[PDB]
C-alpha cells in the first residue's frame, strides 16, 4: 500500500507505548 | 527545533511513530533517537517518532 515509501527502519527499543 | 518534510505517505508502523503523507510538514523536530527523530506537525500539531529516512530535513 503507497508503493514508493522507504521501509520505517528498526526502532530503538526505549521507544514503544507502555 | 528543526523541520523537514515528508517525502513518503508514512503510516506509523510501530503505534508510537509518527504518521504523514508526503509533502508533509513537519516541525519541533528533535533527535530523540540517532535513527527515528521526534516531530510535531506544523499543519496539524502532530508528534512522535519517525524515520528519518521516510523525511527530508527542512535545515
Amino acid at each position: 500500500a503507497k508503493k514508493t515509501k522507504p521501509t520505517p527502519p528498526p526502532k530503538p527499543s526505549h521507544l514503544k507505548p507502555k | 527545533a528543526p523541520w523537514a518534510t515528508a517525502e513518503y505517505d508514512y503510516d506509523a508502523a510501530e503505534d508510537n511513530e509518527l504518521t504523514f503523507v508526503e509533502n508533509d510538514k513537519i516541525i519541533n523536530i528533535e533527535f530523540v533517537d540517532d535513527d527515528w527523530w521526534l516531530g510535531e506537525l506544523e499543519k496539524d500539531g502532530s508528534k512522535g517518532l519517525f524515520p528519518s529516512n521516510y523525511v527530508s530535513l527542512g535545515n
